[PDB]
């Protein structure tokens, strides 16, 4: 029934290059990508597209996380030197 | 009355 896909984003630029909306209490219960900036790390990936709903980031689920906290997880996952990547479990729903 | 949007 559900449809997930894992997109791994390599860090080829200084910026992530995405914009997200939603979280807990919002009309969009899960963070949804609205813009993908040209030149950014996300733009090089290609597979990541606008409208994709992010369920998990590096294994951590965004279900139940408020927009503020959801943004905190993604920003920290990009700033971190542990990985040279950022795993996203995204959906078409 | 809010409509959040975070840029990275």
């Amino acid at each position: 029934e559900p449809t997930s896909t894992l997109v791994r984003v390599r860090k080829s630029a200084a910026t992530l290059g995405i914009a997200i909306e939603g979280g807990a209490n919002t009309r969009q219960p899960l963070p949804r990508i609205v813009t993908i900036q040209r030149g950014g790390s996300a733009h090089n990936c290609g597979q990541l597209k606008v409208g994709h709903v992010i369920l998990e980031v590096n294994g951590q689920t965004l279900r139940g996380k408020e927009h503020k906290e959801a943004a905190r997880i993604i920003a920290e996952a990009f700033k971190t030197k542990e990985r040279d990547y950022i795993d996203f479990l995204v959906t078409e729903f | 009355y809010d409509d959040e949007l975070t840029f990275f």
